[PDB]
RNA sequence: GAAGCCAGAGGAAACUCUGGUGGAGGCUCGCUGACGUGCAAGAUCGUCAAAUCUGAGCAUGGGGGCGAAAG
């Protein structure tokens, strides 16, 4: 009572399936002029600085 | 007391005294 | 088995208060009042005989008509003819007054008379100043 | 009216001011032609229509 | 379920409401004043950046009389600001500064 | 069927053959006899993918208990906790008719 | 006085402690039951 | 049947979004293109499904439209998640104002809508699209007409007042309600202001690498300065979200007293006596003078509207706070008092005294009265200080109200009298004895004030009548209080 | 001298008692004021002040009234 108080292989969604006889028969395998742009970039660097200017509060966050 | 207990509205319904 | 008695008399009393009723209700006071007089039971008519004394026909001027009085004595339902009709209200009005006078003379002599008759002098008064 | 004064306290109208009328007691309130005045000027985008 | 309302909140724009509601100068007036250096600034279409630079050090220097000041806090106060409570804790807090305070003289 | 799975548990360790532990049941795996794995479902993850691998490569079929190892240990009778569990004889219980 | 007044603690102590567990016991015990009763 | 293939459909799409659901973010639009097969049996179980996986895949949060590979999945998860919760709101709408009458085959689909909205509402109140869901809702409040789905939809609102401790989801409502009010002329069933009512904003050695552990010597700093600010934040935004709450819900009560609506004054007055200690000062004593003017108005049903007003006014002052500040805001009830004691006589005469856990919004005229008598004559404070004169002359004018009343509430006077007496006894005792009678002038029965009429200077006659009154509750009552009257 | 644990007796147990082990918070030993509440003619309650020693380095604070705080 005391005691009770990047994924690895799994067999769950290969069961019953053509693909687990192809996993259990175990072959050999390897994984193998106006301007907009610019305006664009200039108003995104001021938005990050204004971000970051009011940022350094921590009550703004 | 007596009061409080005559001031709840479910006190008025109108039943008749006969028919209890 | 004089509380069940009254409490179904004004229960059938006050079920729809409307003029053609005002003989119906009439007839109910004068059966209270005959037995208050006989025993020496309080029973207040106040409250009904001034709600009909305060109903929309005796403040509406009435119309000028001519036929005969109604007895109230037989009645339990009012002819449609009596709908602003000078003799409607006079009828009741003579009523009203005549079983007013008999609630109030049978206590006529208690202790307690002058306030008994207070709250209805004060709306007599109210209403004769309104008319 | 009490009522229409306790309205006015929690939901200001549009040309409230706070000033009192010297002609009529009562509160002296800008009308929709005078506030598009105080806004036009405020911001100077159009000094004058047309 | 089946006009943009203006709203005064600033304390300039309620002096000059003020001047207006005051005879003190007319709707004339107020046209001739709108004709000035900062009428005629283009902001249709210009950068966040450009524009918000202007609107911090272009802001015109007027006076802001204390009626148009306190119609503003008037306005703008909430309808909680001052409850019973509150006014009483403040109170409160108040005595109790003064009588730790005569402690600390004793 | 919380409790019929512990009712033919009961049994078939009571008639049959049976280990318990994680140790004990790779053995068993390994061996090629086994019949039946239970695992509990506080098994560690890496520990859960290592027996399932086991029994893909042995063709032993595999069942995902619902409690803990501490519930597990119970349903079996033992007073000791078991996170893992190899059915070498199901004994005399249809555990293994399904 | 003082040796009610230690005991009534004490009992408090012990039934704070049982109201803790005051079914994982007994779920336990009956799960035990069928454990070594199985199929007969 | 084709049902089963569209069930076997369902368990898969749900289930699959049970298990991971970022790898699959179209099965939420598989799930509405299924759902408009025209079978009405499909369609129930499609939009129950709906219902069961959206609550399970609903964020903690909501997410902002992006505009302009673990990093790109989960945008794209995220963007189909508020498409398909867009969608899913648009055919609960649809399917709620659609007919309701159908064969009696069970609930209708329209059932299930309000059903599966009212679930939605108490489950992910926080996520995007809340008008839409909550509108839903409030559409249904708004026909006057009671059903199941209006008591269900009104339960849901309840829920989601009583529970919302941050605010932005009951202000959000709170706006809906005020302007469908506003937009319907206050015809509504008056259970939509008790709404406003039930608003809770107005009330082991795991081994760490040495890089490991500086990293959470980090983070614990950040955490804490973070706490601080968010303590701080937190309150500002409460207060705040209270003022705009508190602006709507008395901007509505105020517009329905100045438009006089008959069956909503009530309910309004209830909430007025219940939130007006959490607004300014300066307001309070407006809330009395505008209770006046109304009790004014009335004096040019009426004997209700008028009782109604004079129960507020006193349970406005019963409040601890209001009752502390007396003499700093000048709150005097001289004024109800007065117009209480005018209207003894008038009340008497009035044949619907008996036409009919709240403090206000009372069905029955004579118990509003009793609710004024109490407060008068038995105040929660100060309650043996209260002015001998005014208690007898409320209570030689009480004993001529019982003598022209119904029985019940003759009863209901004669017990309150019984406690008057016991609770303040000498007070009232010359009254009942002739030989401590005042001589110092003579009794006014119609006098303009209380201290006007001069009480102590007549005595009790009514009990010769009562004593032979029609109802044994009556006489019974009356012996109450001459017990009473001789234990003292 | 407590929880905890061991043994024995009564009890179905919960527990009760006895004999031990254990040595913890805690307690102990050495050379009074200001306020608040008070719904009465002041009862009962609540807040604060008196707060490990020491060397070498180092930082911040301080008055008044007004105001709900922000100021």
């Amino acid at each position: 009572q005391m005691h009770m108080t990047g994924a690895f292989f799994r067999l769950k969604e290969i069961d019953q399936t053509d693909a687990l006889r192809r996993i259990a028969k175990g072959k050999m395998a390897m994984l193998t002029e106006d301007g907009d742009q610019l305006e664009r970039e200039l108003d995104a660097m001021y938005e990050h600085y204004k971000e970051r200017k009011a940022s350094q509060d921590a009550k703004y966050r | 007391n007596k009061a409080a207990e005559m001031s709840v509205d479910d006190f008025f319904k109108g039943g008749f005294e006969i028919l209890s | 088995l004089i509380y069940p008695l009254v409490q179904v008399t004004l229960g059938a009393m006050r079920l729809i208060p409307t003029a053609i009723y005002f003989p119906l209700r009439f007839h109910l006071i004068r059966s209270l009042l005959r037995l208050s007089r006989a025993t020496d039971t309080y029973i207040p008519l106040a409250s009904a005989l001034l709600e009909v004394l305060q109903s929309a026909e005796m403040k509406k001027p009435p119309k000028s008509s001519t036929l005969k009085p109604l007895d109230f004595a037989t009645a339990y339902k009012t002819p449609k003819s009596y709908l602003r009709t000078r003799v409607y209200q006079d009828g009741v009005g003579e009523q009203v007054v005549e079983l007013l006078s008999e609630f109030f003379v049978l206590w006529s002599r208690n202790i307690a008379f002058p306030e008994f008759a207070l709250p209805t002098i004060v709306a007599l008064k109210r209403w004769m100043k309104e008319m | 009216d009490a009522l229409q004064n306790l309205l006015d306290s929690i939901e200001v109208p549009e040309g409230w001011t706070g000033l009192t009328d010297p002609n009529t007691g009562k509160p002296l309130n800008l009308s929709r032609d005078e506030l598009e005045l105080i806004r036009k000027v405020q911001q100077g985008l159009i000094p004058d229509d047309v | 379920e089946e006009r943009p309302n203006i709203d005064i909140i600033t304390a300039e724009a309620m002096t000059l409401a003020h001047q207006l509601a005051t005879g003190e100068k007319t709707k004339a007036d107020l046209i001739d004043e709108g004709y000035n250096k900062y009428a005629f600034k283009q902001k249709e279409g210009l950068p966040d950046w450009f524009l918000e630079d202007e609107a911090k050090h272009d802001k015109p220097i007027k006076p802001i009389t204390k009626e148009a000041a306190q119609a503003i806090k008037e306005k703008l106060r909430a309808l909680n600001a001052r409850p019973i409570k509150k006014v009483a804790e403040a109170r409160a807090r108040r005595k109790l500064r003064q009588a730790k305070k005569l402690e600390k003289l004793k | 069927e919380a409790q019929s799975i512990g009712a033919k548990l009961a049994l078939v360790i009571k008639s049959g053959k049976v280990v318990l532990g994680y140790r004990s049941t790779l053995k068993a795996l390994r061996s090629g006899k086994a019949k039946l794995i239970l695992i509990a479902a506080n098994t560690p993850p890496l520990r859960k993918s290592e027996l399932e691998y086991y029994s893909m490569m042995s063709k032993t079929p595999v069942h995902h208990y619902s409690g803990t190892n501490i519930e597990l240990g119970t349903a079996c009778g033992k007073l000791f906790r078991c996170s893992t569990m190899a059915i070498l004889d199901a004994g005399d219980s249809d555990i293994l008719a399904d | 006085k003082a040796r009610e007044e230690r005991l009534a603690i004490r009992k408090q102590l012990r039934e704070q402690r049982k109201q803790a567990v005051e079914e994982h016991i007994k779920a336990i015990n009956k799960i035990l039951r069928e454990a070594e009763s199985a199929g007969t | 049947e084709q049902i089963r293939q569209a069930q076997e459909e369902l368990a898969k799409i749900a289930t699959q979004l049970n298990e991971n659901p970022e790898e699959y973010p179209g099965h939420f639009k598989a799930l509405a293109r299924i759902g408009e097969t025209p079978i009405l049996a499909i369609q129930k179980l499609c939009i129950v499904t709906q219902m069961a996986v959206y609550k399970d895949v609903i964020p903690g949060y909501r997410i902002r439209p992006l505009g302009e590979k673990e990093v790109k999945r989960l945008r794209t998860y995220e963007q189909a998640l508020v498409a398909g919760y867009h969608g899913y709101l648009k055919t609960l709408a649809t399917y709620a104002a659609s007919s309701i009458p159908e064969d009696r085959k069970g609930e209708p689909i329209s059932s299930i809508a309000f059903t599966c909205a009212c679930e939605l509402v108490n489950a992910v109140p926080h996520f995007n699209f809340r008008g839409d869901l909550l509108r839903i809702l409030v559409k249904k409040l708004s026909t006057r007409k009671i059903d199941r789905d209006f008591v269900k939809c009104r339960e849901a609102l309840e829920k989601l007042f009583q529970d919302d401790e941050e605010g932005n989801a009951s202000q959000e409502a709170v706006s809906l309600l005020s302007k469908m009010m506003k937009a319907r002329e206050y015809r509504v069933d008056e259970s939509v202001l008790n709404l406003f009512l039930h608003l809770r904003l107005l009330s082991k050695w795991e081994f760490r690498t040495k890089k490991q552990r500086k990293l959470l010597k980090a983070e614990k700093e950040a955490q804490k300065v973070m706490e601080q600010a968010d303590a701080t934040v937190s309150h500002e935004e409460r207060e705040r979200i209270q003022s705009e709450i508190l602006k709507m819900v008395f901007a509505t009560y105020f517009r329905i007293l100045k438009a006089r609506v008959p069956h909503l004054m009530g309910a309004v007055l209830e909430g007025l006596a219940k939130y007006a200690h959490l607004i300014n000062q300066d307001f309070f004593g407006d809330l009395l003078e505008a209770l006046k003017d109304l009790i004014r108005d009335t004096d040019r049903d009426t004997s209700r509207e008028s009782l109604l007003c004079t129960v507020t006014a006193f349970a406005l002052l019963e409040g601890q706070d209001a009752h502390n500040a007396r003499s700093d805001l000048h709150l005097d009830l001289s004024f109800f008092i007065t117009n209480l004691y005018r209207s003894l006589l008038s009340l008497s005469l009035n044949p619907d005294l008996e036409l009919g856990n709240n403090k206000i919004n009372l069905q029955t005229t004579t118990v509003l009265l009793l609710r004024c008598l109490t407060s008068v004559l038995l105040p929660p404070w100060n309650i043996r200080s209260v002015p001998p004169i005014r208690l007898a002359a409320f209570c030689k004018q009480l004993m001529t109200l019982a003598l022209q009343v119904p029985e019940k509430s003759s009863q209901a006077i004669l017990g309150l009298l019984q406690d008057v007496v016991h609770t303040h006894g000498r007070k009232v005792a010359a009254l009942w004895n002739t030989e401590e009678r005042k001589g110092d002038g003579t009794y006014k029965p119609l006098s303009e004030t209380v201290e006007g009429s001069n009480p102590f200077t007549t005595t009790i006659w009514e009990g010769e009548l009562l004593r032979k009154h029609y109802c044994p509750k009556v006489r019974e009552g009356l012996k109450a209080m001459e017990k009473e009257l001789r234990s003292i």
